[PDB]
Order: C-alpha cells, then sequence, then structure tokens
RNA sequence: GUCCGGAUUGGAGUCUGCAACUCGACUCCAUGAAGUCGGAAUCGCUAGUAAUCGUGGAUCAGAAUGCCACGGUGAAUACGU
RNA sequence: AAAAUGGUA
RNA sequence: GCGGGGUGGAGCAGCCGGUAGCUCGUCGCGCUCAUAACGCGAAGGUCGUCGGUUCAAAUCCGGCCCCCGCAACCA
RNA sequence: CCGACUUACCAACCCGAUGCAAACUGCGAAUACCGGAGAAUGUUAUCACGGGAGACACACGGCGGGUGCUAACGUCCGUC
RNA sequence: CCUCCUAAAGAGUAACGGAGGAGCACGAAGGUUGGCUAAUCCUGGUCGGACAUCAGGAGGUUAGUGCAAUGGCAUAAGCCAGCUUGACUGCGAGCGUGACGGCGCGAGCAGGUGCGAAAGCAGGUCAUAGUGAUCCGGUGGUUCUGAAUGGAAGGGCCAUC
RNA sequence: UGCCUGGCGGCCGUAGCGCGGUGGUCCCACCUGACCCCAUGCCGAACUCAGAAGUGAAACGCCGUAGCGCCGAUGGUAGUGUGGGGUCUCCCCAUGCGAGAGUAGGGAACUGCCAGGCA
C-alpha cells in the first residue's frame, strides 16, 4: 500500500545565539524563540517574531527573576 | 479586591518605567489623604516625598481629601524635588484614573517646575 | 484479553528494554509471582497465565494482575516486501524488567499459590520466582 | 443615573379600597387607585369531616 | 426610603438583638434587586426583546441592559452574542422604592396568592423569587398588554446564610408561608 | 482568493499609489484612507481606484 | 368560540324502589369541552308532502334522543327521459 | 372514454 | 491495492452541516352482491455501526462490518 | 401524581495505594556545545585570498536509534 | 510550504518512518489610550427543559487565541469601548540563517502622522504556513536617454500588474 | 531608640493556603451624599467627587498553630564520559561525574528606603 505521512517543514535554527558571559555587539540576536520563554532584560529588545536582541555592547547574563520565576537575559556593560 | 486590582492597573506601566530607567513620581491616593514620592530610577530609595499627613502641609487646609488638598502636595512636593536638583520625572498614576485629584496633583507639580 | 480502551497514537517506536524495574514489592496481595528475566509479556500470555491461577485456586481468594498491556506490536503480513510504510497493530506487549511482579494472590495458604503460580509460570515466556509480602 | 434614557420617574399617590393610602414614586404617571394592599389582604392581615357530614346529615 | 429609614431605624435595633451582633456592620444588609427577563422566544423576532424591555423599564423605572447569549447552545438554537434576555440593576434609593411597591402593592396582586416559599434561600441569604405575571404591577396597562411576560426577582443580601437573610427579609414583613 | 487587489490613489495629484487588497462582497464601499505621500511629504487623503 | 354550544366534572339534593356502588331519571349551584356548516362518498322527499315546533300513548314501581300516534306553521321543484 | 374476476357440490 | 456505496417494508433522491422527499407497498374510510382496479385520508425512516470535529452531523473526518466493481503484471 | 424496596448488576467525580509513555513533565544528569582566562606542547596545526583538482555508488565494527521479526553480510540516520 | 516526534538536553540530521495542516482571513481581527478576566460545576430562580437569561458560591485558566501543532501569553498576546491610519516614506549600526539565489530580526537617524496629560507606544496582526526566479509584456510617474538637428517612437529608472 | 501603620522596593512558596485570636489615638478599610468634575453598553456596584455619623462585621495588618503546600540532606540507587571484558536484544570491572524519588529533618519568611502615629 501507500502512506499517508511524509511531510514535515524545514528546521527553523531557533535557540540560543550568544550565551552567558559572551561579548556581543548591539543588535546581536541573542535567542531566536517561538514565544517569549526568555525574556527582556535590561539593555535587551524583542522582536516581533519574539527574538530577543542586544540593545547595548556588554555581556549576555542570564537570570531567573520575578514571581513566575521566569528566565530573564540582560546586558552587563563593560 | 478593590487594592488589590488597582495594583493590576498600576504594574503595567510600573515595568515600562523600569524599562527606561526614569525617576517615578508616584501618587497614592486614599479618601482621606493624598501622596507623593519621588523614587530614585532603582525604584528602593526615595528621594523627596509630600502628603497631607504632615502637620506642614495638613494645617494649611480644611479637609485633605478633595482637589484643593491635591494641589498642595503636588505643590510642595515639586518644590522638594527642585531644590534637590531631579526636575526631570515621569508621573506614575499608580492605577488611579488621572482625574480629579490625581490630575489635579499633577497639575501643581507641573506649574511648580516638574518636567513631565 | 488485556488492551487499552483507546490511545492517543496507533503506532509507537520498537524503543528498548534496559534496566530494571519499578513495582518489585507486593503490594496488594501476600504472595506473588516475580519476573526473574527480561522479554515481553503478550496479553495472551497474561490472559493464559492468569487463567491458569484462576483455576488452580477454583475462585476463592482474589488476584491482582500489575502489569498491563499497553504497547502495541505492528508486523508486516507475509509476502510483502520492505517498506512502504509501517505495519498493521497485532497484538499488544507489556514490556517487562527483572524484578517486576507479575501477579499477586491473596485469601489463599501458601502451599496453594506456590502450586497456582507454578501453573502460570508455565505459559509465560519469562523465568519467574515466587515472592511473598514483606512488613518493609 | 444616565440622562435621557431612562422612563420619568415622579411621586404618585397610592389609594386603597381599605382606606390605606401610600404616597410612592413610580412611573405610572397618573393617580393610582388599588383594590388591595398589605393591609387589606387576606394572607396579609390573617383571615386565610367525612363522619361530621355524615352525622348532621343523617341524624339518628 | 421609606424602608430604608424603616431598615434605619427599626430593622437594624431588631436584628442587633436576635443574633447578638457585635457591630452594627455585623448586620444583614439589602445590597440589590436585580429584575430578570428571559426572552428566549427572541431569537424568532427580536421585536419581542424590546416589547420586553419597555415592559421592565415601566416595572423599574429604569433602562433595561439587554443581555446575551455567554456561549452557543444547540439545544435552544442560539448563537454566542445574540439578545436573549434583559435585565434591571436596582440600589440605593431606587432598590427601596421599588422594594416598598413589590411589597405593598404588586405581590397582593400575584393571582392566589399563598404566600411566599420560604425554602428559596440559595445558601448564601439571597431570596430569588419568580413572577409568572407581569401585570401584577399597576405600571403595566392590561389593556395594552400584548403577550404575557413573567420576571425573576432577586434580592442579593449582604447576610451569610439563610437563616440570617430570612429574618432581614422578615422584618420588611416578607410574606412567607 | 476572494479578497482581490486595489490601489490607493493620492488626492495630491502625484501620482503615487498605495496598493492593498479588499473584499468586494462584505465591503463593497470604497476605501479612504490618510497615507503619506512621499512626493508632496504629506499625509493627504488615498483614495480607492482599480488596480 | 360570544349572553353561541351544553359535553364533562365537583358539591348539595328529590323521587321511585327492600335496595340507585357497579348501573336510574330529574333538580339546584358551580364547570363550560369539541364544535365556526363537515373529504371521497351518500340518503329522504312531488303537497298539507319536505323542513321545523310542540303534545300524547304502549311497555312501565322508576327508567326514551327509540317506537307508535296527534296536531301548529308550511316551502322549492318536475324543462324532460 | 372505461367495465377484470367469482373454489367444490 | 483503488473507486463506489449502506436512508420508512422495496427500489431511488437528499450528502457544500441546521429545516428527511418520490414511486410502489401498508393501514383506515368509500365505491361493489364480493374481490380487483379506482377514490379519499393517514402512518411509517430520526439516515449500516461506532469514534472525532463542531454551537449543531445522513451530510465533514477516521476506524469497523457489509455489499459492489476495477487492478492484481514482466520474466 | 407521586413514589418504596431490592440488587447476576454497571459505575462518574473525589480519596489512598500500583504501574506505563517517541509525539506526557510540578524533576533532571554524564557527555557534548558556546564564550573567557592560564600553562605546557604542537614543523601555523587556524583563517583569508588566488592556481589545480578529484569526489558527490561507500563497506563493515562499536555505541545511540527509526524500519524489519530488537531476522538478514537487510535498510535508513547520528557519532567514532 | 508550516507544526510535533524520530533527533541521541546547542544547531543540523534519513527512510514509500509516526501524526496533523497551508495555497488564506482582517480597514478591523491593525495602532494607541482607558477598562476587564476564563472553563466547569453546585445552589436558588416565570415559562425554561441536561444545556439560554439572572443571583450567589466553589474553582483557579482545567478557558481563549480568525484557521493545524508546538512554544507562548495575567504587565495579559485573551475580552470590551473611545479616538484613529505607523497595514507611513528614505535609511539603517549590528546580527541570524542559507552553496547561492535569497530569507529573517533590528535599535537608531531624517521627514510626516495617530493615540495618550505625560513617560511613551506605533514601519501591521501572539510567533512560526497562506507561496513562484528570470524572460516577455501591460498600466501610471519621471525628458535619464532620444542614431544629422528639434521633437517623437522605443529604451532606462521608480510604483505596480 | 522601640512598637505600630502606609508607600516603593529587594527576594520569589522555608515566603503560599487553612485554622484560631487580635487592631482603630493615628493610618487603612468599609462607611455617609451625589446636582455637580467624572461614570454605568441598566445600576454612584465600579470609576469619581464632597465628606467624617458609625464600625473594625468584611478587607487588610499582626500573633499563634504543621492540616496541607513548600524546602530538604547523609547513605544507597539509576544513569553515564573514558579504558577493558562477558554469558553481548543486555550487562560486568577500573576510573570520573552522579540523579530522581523517598527518609531524618526544616519550616507559620527575611530585608532596604521614605513617611506618619504613640512611647
Ligand atoms: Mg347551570
Ligand atoms: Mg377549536
Ligand atoms: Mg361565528
Ligand atoms: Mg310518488
Ligand atoms: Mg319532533
Ligand atoms: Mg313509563
Ligand atoms: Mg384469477
Ligand atoms: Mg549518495
Ligand atoms: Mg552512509
Ligand atoms: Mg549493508
Ligand atoms: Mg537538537
Ligand atoms: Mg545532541
Ligand atoms: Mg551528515
Ligand atoms: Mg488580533
Ligand atoms: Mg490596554
Ligand atoms: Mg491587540
Ligand atoms: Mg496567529
Ligand atoms: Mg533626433
Ligand atoms: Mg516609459
Ligand atoms: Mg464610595
Ligand atoms: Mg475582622
Ligand atoms: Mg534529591
Ligand atoms: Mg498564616
Ligand atoms: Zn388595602
Amino acid at each position: 500500500g501507500s502512506t499517508r505521512n511524509g511531510r514535515d517543514s524545514e528546521a527553523k535554527r531557533l535557540g540560543v545565539k550568544r550565551f552567558g558571559g559572551e561579548s556581543v555587539l548591539a543588535g546581536s540576536i541573542i535567542v531566536r524563540q517561538r514565544g517569549t520563554k526568555f525574556h527582556a532584560g535590561a539593555n535587551v529588545g524583542c522582536g516581533r517574531d519574539h527574538t530577543l536582541f542586544a540593545k547595548a555592547d556588554g555581556k549576555v547574563k542570564f537570570e531567573v527573576k520575578g514571581p513566575k520565576n521566569r528566565k530573564f537575559i540582560s546586558i552587563e556593560a563593560e | 479586591d478593590k487594592k488589590s486590582a488597582r495594583i493590576r492597573r498600576a504594574t503595567r506601566a510600573r515595568r515600562k518605567l523600569q524599562e527606561l530607567g526614569a525617576t517615578r513620581l508616584v501618587v497614592h491616593r486614599t479618601p482621606r489623604h493624598i501622596y507623593a514620592q519621588v523614587i530614585a530610577p532603582n525604584g528602593s530609595e526615595v528621594l523627596v516625598a509630600a502628603s497631607t499627613v504632615e502637620k506642614a502641609i495638613a494645617e494649611q487646609l480644611k479637609y485633605t481629601g478633595n482637589k484643593d488638598a491635591a494641589a498642595a502636595v503636588g505643590k510642595a512636593v515639586a518644590e522638594r524635588a527642585l531644590e534637590k536638583g531631579i526636575k526631570d520625572v515621569s508621573f506614575d498614576r499608580s492605577g488611579f484614573q488621572y482625574h480629579g485629584r490625581v490630575q489635579a496633583l499633577a497639575d501643581a507639580a507641573r506649574e511648580a517646575g516638574l518636567q513631565f | 484479553m488485556l488492551q487499552p480502551k483507546r490511545t492517543k497514537f496507533r503506532k509507537m517506536h520498537k524503543g528498548r528494554n534496559r534496566g530494571l524495574a519499578q513495582g518489585t514489592d507486593v503490594s496488594f496481595g501476600s504472595f506473588g509471582l516475580k519476573a526473574v528475566g527480561r522479554g515481553r509479556l503478550t496479553a495472551r500470555q497474561i490472559e493464559a497465565a492468569r487463567r491458569a491461577m484462576t483455576r488452580a485456586v477454583k475462585r476463592q481468594g482474589k488476584i491482582w494482575i500489575r502489569v498491563f498491556p499497553d504497547k502495541p506490536i505492528t508486523e508486516k503480513p507475509l509476502a510483502v516486501r520492505m517498506g512502504k510504510g509501517k505495519g498493521n497493530v497485532e497484538y499488544w506487549v507489556a514490556l517487562i524488567q527483572p524484578g517486576k511482579v507479575l501477579y499477586e494472590m491473596d485469601g489463599v495458604p501458601e502451599e496453594l499459590a506456590r502450586e497456582a503460580f507454578k501453573l502460570a509460570a508455565a505459559k509465560l515466556p519469562i523465568k519467574t520466582t515466587f515472592v511473598t509480602k514483606t512488613v518493609m | 443615573m444616565k440622562k435621557d434614557i431612562h422612563p420619568k420617574y415622579e411621586e404618585i399617590t397610592a389609594s386603597c379600597s381599605c382606606g390605606n393610602v401610600m404616597k410612592i414614586r413610580s412611573t405610572v404617571g397618573h393617580d393610582l387607585n388599588l383594590d388591595v394592599c398589605s393591609k387589606c389582604h387576606p394572607f396579609f392581615t390573617g383571615k386565610q369531616g367525612r363522619v361530621d357530614r355524615f352525622n348532621k346529615r343523617f341524624n339518628i | 426610603a421609606k424602608l430604608h429609614d424603616y431598615y434605619k431605624d427599626e430593622v437594624v435595633k431588631k436584628l442587633m438583638t436576635e443574633f447578638n451582633y457585635n457591630s452594627v456592620m455585623q448586620v444583614p444588609r439589602v445590597e440589590k434587586i436585580t429584575l430578570n427577563m428571559g426572552v428566549g422566544e427572541a431569537i424568532a423576532d427580536k421585536k419581542l426583546l424590546d416589547n420586553a424591555a419597555a415592559d421592565l423599564a415601566a416595572i423599574s423605572g429604569q433602562k433595561p441592559l439587554i443581555t446575551k447569549a455567554r456561549k452557543s447552545v444547540a439545544g435552544f438554537k442560539i448563537r454566542q452574542g445574540y439578545p436573549i434576555g434583559c435585565k434591571v440593576t436596582l440600589r440605593g434609593e431606587r432598590m427601596w422604592e421599588f422594594f416598598e411597591r413589590l411589597i405593598t402593592i404588586a405581590v397582593p396582586r400575584i393571582r392566589d396568592f399563598r404566600g411566599l416559599s420560604a425554602k428559596s434561600f440559595d445558601g448564601r441569604g439571597n431570596y430569588s423569587m419568580g413572577v409568572r405575571e407581569q401585570i401584577i404591577f399597576p405600571e403595566i396597562d392590561y389593556d395594552k398588554v400584548d403577550r404575557v411576560r413573567g420576571l425573576d426577582i432577586t434580592i442579593t443580601t449582604t447576610a451569610k446564610s439563610d437563616e440570617e437573610g430570612r429574618a432581614l427579609l422578615a422584618a420588611f414583613d416578607f410574606p412567607f408561608r | 482568493g476572494i479578497r482581490e487587489k486595489i490601489k490607493l490613489v493620492s488626492s495630491a495629484g502625484t501620482g503615487h499609489f498605495y496598493t492593498t487588497t479588499k473584499n468586494k462582497r462584505t465591503k463593497p464601499e470604497k476605501l479612504e484612507l490618510k497615507k503619506f505621500d512621499p512626493v508632496v511629504r504629506q499625509h493627504v487623503i488615498y483614495k480607492e481606484a482599480k488596480i
């Protein structure tokens, strides 16, 4: 017989691009994600597709914060 | 709860003022008194504070819960900030409507010298 | 013949059967049939081994079956090649790892369960052992 | 109360059959006349045997 | 305000001693009276709901709120967001004015009035009654009546349970059987 | 699908136009928007026209 | 669907009869149903007839809308086979 | 215009 | 393996969701000495069986069973 | 109209105990990967640009798997 | 083309492996300001019923998201209203992802705008599917070119089909 | 300086629920009146304004109390990188890393700035 499966989609290469303590330039993507699995901290913005990017030069910093224990990514100035 | 539902109304603007790193003028309103605090951008240190519970302000007021009292607190908190060189804040209505006593307090603070 | 009444997915990966078992003590009865070896228990075997116990004791006492056949096993028919999709589900098995207690019995003398479990163990493809409840 | 969306709510006079007069506010407009009220209703005021039928009818 | 004065002057002192309440704030109050009118027959003709609406406004002297279906239900053939009812909420002064008319003018007009059930408290002190005939309120002109409407009256009380809710209504000589 | 293309022509007479899509069958009214005309560098009214 | 209609039902009774439960007739009060002229089809009637209105009698203690008689008012139509 | 049939003695 | 289906008692519709139809048959009344034909009136499936989706399924989707057709080849 | 018993009986939600999961997770490694610092070692082993290619039929073995019958010197991936 | 698993806790990763979807919709379903909070069940309540509207309680997001699945979402991205056109024009540090063609994210700058008292937010929509190179040609703008010269045809550039 | 209260924070359940008690000088809350500033797709319920008769009933704050939630070792166990081995669908040994669950136990948060009241 034949198969009713067989389809898929090309991988989107999501995930963390710069890790903890990495020096980044402004506007450099830190994490590509579906939804805010990570949240924007200081000097960090969020794109329309929920991409997080640096808004200043500095180091990437991950921290759990807030009453919901959500993960935040902030930039620490050099 | 009124107090909880007001905190929910307040936190959307408060988090935004955290990302901007702005000096925050926080107004609190009760049926009997009105309050004002200028808070450092970190959020944990109070620069100046004026309220109707202080004898310096309440003594010259017939009632401390009217709009004429809110203009008294707004004027006093602005002068105290000006002598400490703040002069540039962002108003946090803190969940109340910008209307009546809250508006009257901001209007006094504006014409007295604070830029917001 | 045990089988899930409904399942979200019809087929399942083969997987592996590593490790030891969870559920090694006698929990509901006083005597148990424990699995010493590793393998699969087919729902027909569980039905056949349960019928041997339940007539050996003549339906006096109570039987607990501790394993359930929830993993579907598919086979391709005869004389078809490879490939052309995954086969059709034909039966269901339970994965059994060493120490797994398969049955429990209560309300019987020990000598009657040791005989009843011996008849059941003749229908199972796994090495088994007779075990009893411990105070802890 | 918003303006010009509500029925007109003006003081009326309610005069009952039992002589009770009550001043209320309502939308009816005219004077109202009551045939019954809470001061004259049977339930409000408090105004609400086979052998015995046999013996009475069949005296012996 | 005749019953508001009656409540503030005689009801409270009655309920002060009956339940030995520490504070006057502990005595139950009447919060609101909600009049409901299920006009489920408005799916056929929308006019009926508006006809029922002006009937309810004349009862309460207050424009009603045309309510609409929360979710679509198959059995009754309604879609979510269709107007299938109306309601009024009476508070403060209008609550007391209407409550007097219901007690003293309307409920004596209920056909074959044998009293009001004392079992109709939902367990938290709120009394819900049902009116079969809108003609029991003199605001509705019997000549002008197009269709027999009914309506649902509910009294929301501060009371913490049924038993002290029953007492508060009884203080207004509510006609329980 | 059933949502076909239209062009919004500026009222400034510059000939600049925006292009969008409209559902004719449910919104048959002509579309009027106040877009930015880069020829006059001002926000003017754009009137719908056929593509 | 009425001041039409008077079925049904509840209560109170009368009389006959040893005896009105099954199962009598009538009276009073209350109730107030179907029914708004009836499909295919079908019946009687030519003059004091049809239609309509009352009355009496036999049977019979009681029990007729039936049967058998009596009068009152009183038509239409018959070209033709 | 249309009209089919009738168990036995 | 692939296409079609299962709906009053029978044969066919209705399948794009809402509100089941036609012919015969069946039943009651009429016509007839009686039956047939004929005339009038009415009843009868809640859609093969389950699951899913939906506000809602004969209808859409998926399994199951039944009944059918096409194909089941080259050495 | 209500309703009353009874159970070859079946059984929801909740509670306690017991398991199962590639498309379950209130947990959670080892490794691997990304970045920074430091030492030693390594014929720069790295990267960029330019000249010339060849190759794009792989095989088996270990480990992790899909498929098959945890069949195949089977088939399809990952990694050595 | 999109979602999940396989896929071995960075990315990526095959099979006629296992499951589903797309070839759109919306001038509001977009922007902003102001507000609000679900499913379900229980109790009481006129018609009214298992299920309509109403009141209270428990519950705690089990709802909702324009359409699949996943990841999100209470500061709500969910629900309601007012005013609106930022579903703007020229650019763009820097980065991600691709053999490439290409695809994506983006603070900030200039011009003009909307909402807001303001701080601000807005270059479409919770995000990820809704798509088709070049050639050839059509329509509008722009003399950039214009085969002796002045035009014009035709071409170019810009917008679009 | 102590006790108390309000605001803004840090932290994000050892901090949250439950249960029982306690607070009104001040503060806070309910509370009082609404033609008004403003508002309800009806409603002064909410938002809002002008107040201060009453009450700490509710809400909130504080205190106590493990019924929960929550935290949580030590030891062992599972897994696993590297090398080797077997009876090789699975395991064992040397070495390194080492859970989850559960157990003993902890646990009725801690704290910064400002303001006010009483002492
Ligand atoms: Mg009568
Ligand atoms: Mg009738
Ligand atoms: Mg008539
Ligand atoms: Mg004759
Ligand atoms: Mg007669
Ligand atoms: Mg007689
Ligand atoms: Mg024959
Ligand atoms: Mg190849
Ligand atoms: Mg290979
Ligand atoms: Mg090979
Ligand atoms: Mg990966
Ligand atoms: Mg990996
Ligand atoms: Mg590869
Ligand atoms: Mg949207
Ligand atoms: Mg908002
Ligand atoms: Mg939005
Ligand atoms: Mg979306
Ligand atoms: Mg020329
Ligand atoms: Mg041209
Ligand atoms: Mg108030
Ligand atoms: Mg209290
Ligand atoms: Mg542990
Ligand atoms: Mg506590
Ligand atoms: Zn009266």
